[PDB]
């Protein structure tokens, strides 16, 4: 490619598989450099490291959309998602809202 | 880093009269700076209704440094600038 | 006010720490009984490594681009030599110190100040309680993760999914000068780290009854 | 925290004990096994003679049992209906199914909370007592509701 | 706070349930821990279902959300 | 006419609740580990052939030891009036055995000891010569 | 609708006598009505927006029924096991879509319909 | 009169669940050890039997750390037995460390052979009163 | 949805039926995620069945 | 298999897919005997062989 070259070729590849932090979330280990949050609404734990909410639970989240999901062998689930003060979940056919502080 | 004009607490022991100059030291008892002490002096007002303490020489343990923050004092739980003495 | 909040937090945290350390001291034998470490060690006194397995991983990279992985396995902490088996006390025991410095600058003048000092002490007590519970929960989660990684290495080694460690020991007789002599020099190096096999032959299946 | 509910709304365990005591004084059977609950009502205080027509006074006790069932937090409740053997197995099976259907529809009409209501009619297949002297006066002519209180 | 009345009184809080357990052998109705199922379907707060409230300092009375939504109802107008 | 479910214990502790909640999961994982490893590995031999039972071995014991094996088996030999035997050299790293059991035979104690030791040491007995022998692991 | 309870009661100049207190009351009433109508307007705009969203969705569905749009299409691939000696992935499949939906300019591919 | 209850008894649900889980993990890991432990038949073991002649019943306090051949020849000299070798000694000496205060010479030599393992062997004959060393090939 | 969903009749469903043999009625707890061939050979050996692949 | 063209691919899916500025694409994937090639909004099929 010359120094006066107009354009560069377009490059892509395989998309990334998952984040390594999600496995520590599955274990319940908070990631380094993060900080704990406040969960209100039931059995769930939350953390914030890099402008992303990381949540460990076993329920199923509805509203705000998540970026990544990890499953255990025991129905435990980990979600990496956007920052949001509210969450929507389905418990046993009943709809519940979860309030998160510390954001 | 200390914000402009905040409030700390200390206990002074070296008592003095308002007659001759002398260095007076207090000891910081709480807050971020712990183990720090402060030597300073006084001023004489024209009327004897109050008194303030010229506190300028602050020493902090740990590192061999000597800062020179000028500060004054207030009466705790009265929040006034008077002095505990007699005027008659 | 704020000073009452801080001293209530300190008192509650120290009180809960002493309580939980007392409970840990009281329940001794079943604790380290269920948390064995010396039974899990290897032939040449090497700490086994740590594994993690995730299932059904989905990554939306952006629009029009998703990636699905079925099962993911991670080597977290690499195997190495050891001299003594680990215990639970370096993973679960709480620090204890009683703050015995009530440096009162905000002396209680009126009963309103006394009562708001009391309720600030109450919420500081509660904050110390939940803080200690959070620390203990993080500790027990971490040690659960460590034990799970150990047992996952055991299972994937038994299932012929990992390579065993290889260690060579070299033996020499007498050595040294006329002032220093060693009887039998024996130096063993772990040449091969454990790793996960990728070929289609090493996979082993099982079926219960 | 002041916005957070310290108690679940409309809960008073003293009222729970009071209405359970009044239920057992009325004689309708109430049983608790761990976290499971089964209530049995004789059909003679509810219907007419072997017919799925409801007495007007029975709606007061229906309101009482609906107010009791308002208390718990549950997902699935099941109603079963037992009766006597009258003409055919088909007849009393259909009668039990209809009675369970009507009381289930009234319970859904009332503001009780569940996701699942299961209704079954069994007739005279499992007598609780071998004393089969009476007809609808025999106490096996009954309706049962079962559920589990979940947390 | 009076929960296990007409019973033995409160014994202890099941933290795994987040619920009080009375001296009488039953689960009480009052909650003790905040990790419990309280049916909270209504709450306050603006810039919700969005990026939250943007924490920047603005001279004007408008308040924006972090996802780009404008919370003019939480803001004041003139 | 009041109502009461049966189990009423002393009041509990939340940290112990968390401990038991962790422990049941660890026990389940270890249990399915044991089942699948038992499936993939059929057994070969039983240690009763190496150490059989004999007379004056039926005196009983309840013990709690969490240290080196040597003082424990010396106490055992003193109780059994059998001659002590040691073969091999002890390694630099000590062999640590934690035992918390109650009311079992000396033969069962020794079989549990050699099962817990595994590949580090082994136990032999000769009641004809009334000797008890500990052999170390010759390795490297 | 986002709701925050306001806690800012502040007066610049108090109404002195009964007449200005009365006009203070009626202008408070006017502001009450204006805020009510403003909230109703915002809610109506939200209703219109979500009606637009669902109408666009069902319009696409009806157009694909009418065979007026191209259906979307997605390439999918899958490989074997992968990853390094520390991390591995068993089944790795990748879905990238290639054909976005769009209108078809040729008219002959459009099927009509008739009800009863 | 007062059959007192156990003092440190698990009188809590958490405690009984914890202790029961500890029982389960102890028994299951014991079974894991049982299925993983490999033993040897007592007939095929590479152990030196004791010819139990009267000349081998003497006692001594011997500490040694070094080669084998000088010690074994000294033992044969002390027990009034002839001593011979067979094969070739390695260039690296075979080093054995032992330490005893009171032991008999037969089991001393048995533990000597146990320390020797694979690279050497000893055959003791009490008819023709000899001890013979045999290196590996 | 009813006019959209299309499914197979049980006349031509390509699902393998239960062979209902005597020895194939055992209980098992099985976890596996990998190639099919070693797993089915293991199952055939556990059920005492000859196994081949063409 | 490596392919150089100026058209798109629909069914088999590439493993890598680069292009130049003027509109020439180079795709790479695993070997499949059939290719689904898109051009000018329409779809055709190509049969590749050794």
């Amino acid at each position: 490619y010359g120094p006066n070259a107009k354009s560069m070729p377009t490059e892509e590849g395989i998309p990334p598989s998952a984040n390594d932090l999600l496995l520590h979330v599955l274990e319940g280990v908070p990631p380094p450099g993060s900080r704990r949050l406040v969960v209100s609404g039931g059995d769930a734990r939350a953390w914030l490291s890099n402008e992303k909410m990381y949540v460990r639970t076993n329920l199923t989240i509805l509203s705000p959309g998540w970026l990544a999901s990890m499953t255990s062998a025991d129905g435990t689930h980990a979600y990496e998602m956007q920052k949001s003060p509210v969450l929507l979940v389905s418990w046993h056919g009943k709809v519940m809202q979860l309030k998160v502080e510390g954001l | 880093i200390i914000k402009t004009g905040d409030i700390m607490f200390a206990v002074l022991d070296t008592s003095v009269n308002s007659d001759e100059p002398g260095p007076i030291l207090a000891t910081i008892v709480t807050g971020k700076l712990k183990g720090s002490k402060l030597i300073g002096s006084f001023n004489l007002p024209s009327n004897a209704d109050k008194m303030v303490i010229t506190f300028n020489t602050m020493s902090i343990p740990g590192a061999e440094k000597t800062i020179s923050i000028s500060a004054y004092a207030i009466d705790p739980n009265t929040a006034r600038t008077a002095l505990a003495s007699r005027t008659n | 006010k704020e000073t009452a909040l801080s001293v209530g937090a300190q008192a509650g945290l120290a009180w809960r720490a002493k309580i939980i350390d007392e409970q840990l001291n009281k329940q001794a034998r079943n604790l380290d009984a269920i948390y064995d470490f010396n039974s899990l060690v290897l032939e040449h006194n090497i700490l086994p490594p740590v594994l993690l397995e995730g299932r059904n991983t989905l990554n939306l990279a952006d629009a029009q681009s998703i990636r699905i992985s079925d099962r993911t396995y991670k080597v977290a902490k690499q195997a190495h030599f050891i001299t003594t088996p680990p215990t639970w006390r370096q993973y679960l025991w709480m620090d204890y110190v009683k703050p015995e410095a009530p440096n009162v600058t905000l002396l209680p003048k009126t009963k309103a100040e006394k009562e708001i000092w009391c309720i600030y002490t109450e919420r500081g007590w509660k904050n110390g309680i939940d803080q200690a519970n959070t620390i203990l929960e993080e500790n027990i989660a971490r040690i659960k993760e460590d034990f799970g990684g150990m047992i996952l290495y055991r299972k994937l080694l038994a299932m012929n999914m990992v390579s065993p460690p290889y260690v060579s020991h070299t033996d020499l007789g007498v050595t040294g000068d006329g002032s220093e002599i060693h009887i039998d020099d024996r130096v063993l190096r772990i040449t091969a780290l454990p790793e996960l096999n990728v070929n289609s032959a090493e996979w082993r299946a099982a079926v219960a009854k | 925290v002041p916005k957070l509910p310290c108690r679940v709304d409309g809960a008073c365990d003293a009222t729970i004990i009071k209405m359970m005591t009044d239920l057992n004084k009325k004689g309708i059977k109430v049983a608790s096994v761990g976290q499971n609950y089964l209530i049995s009502i004789p059909a003679s205080a509810l219907f007419a003679d072997q017919s799925p027509r409801l007495n007007w006074a029975s709606y007061s006790l229906l309101n009482e049992i609906a107010a009791f069932l308002k208390q718990f937090r549950k997902i699935a409740i099941t109603v079963t209906s037992y009766s006597s053997k009258y003409v055919s197995v088909k007849r009393e099976r259909a009668l039990t199914l209809a009675r369970s259907r009507v009381v289930s529809e009234y319970l859904w009409s009332q503001g009780v909370d569940s996701r699942i209501i299961f209704t079954q009619g069994l007739g005279s297949d499992k007598p609780i007592t071998s004393y089969t002297l009476g007809g609808d006066r025999s106490p096996n002519a009954r309706v049962e509701i079962t559920f589990r209180r979940a947390v | 706070d009076g929960c296990c009345s007409k019973m033995g009184g409160i014994n202890y809080c099941d933290s795994s349930a987040g619920r009080l357990v009375c001296n009488n052998g039953f689960y009480s109705t009052c909650y003790c821990t905040r990790h419990a199922v309280m049916d909270l379907q209504f709450l306050m707060g603006c810039c919700l279902w969005h990026g939250g409230v943007y924490p920047q300092l603005n001279s004007s009375g408008l308040v924006v959300c972090n996802d780009g939504y404008v919370s003019e109802e939480c803001s004041l107008q003139k | 006419m009041k109502f009461k479910k049966p189990p009423i214990n002393n009041p509990s502790d939340d940290a112990t609740i968390k401990l038991a909640e962790a422990a049941v999961s660890v026990s389940d994982s270890m249990l399915e580990m044991a089942k699948v490893e038992k499936v993939i590995t059929p057994p070969s031999k039983d240690n009763t052939l190496t150490i059989p039972n004999a007379y004056n071995l039926q005196a009983r014991a309840s013990v709690d030891w969490s240290g080196p094996i040597e003082e424990l088996t010396a106490r055992i030999a003193k109780a059994a009036h059998f001659r002590f035997r040691v073969l091999g050299k002890s390694p630099s790293v000590p062999v640590l055995i934690s035992i918390s059991t109650k009311d079992e035979s000396l033969a069962e104690i020794l079989r549990d000891i050699d099962y817990q030791a595994g590949k580090k040491a082994s136990i032999h007995v000769y009641p004809n010569s009334q000797v008890v022998e500990l052999r170390y692991a010759k390795i490297y």
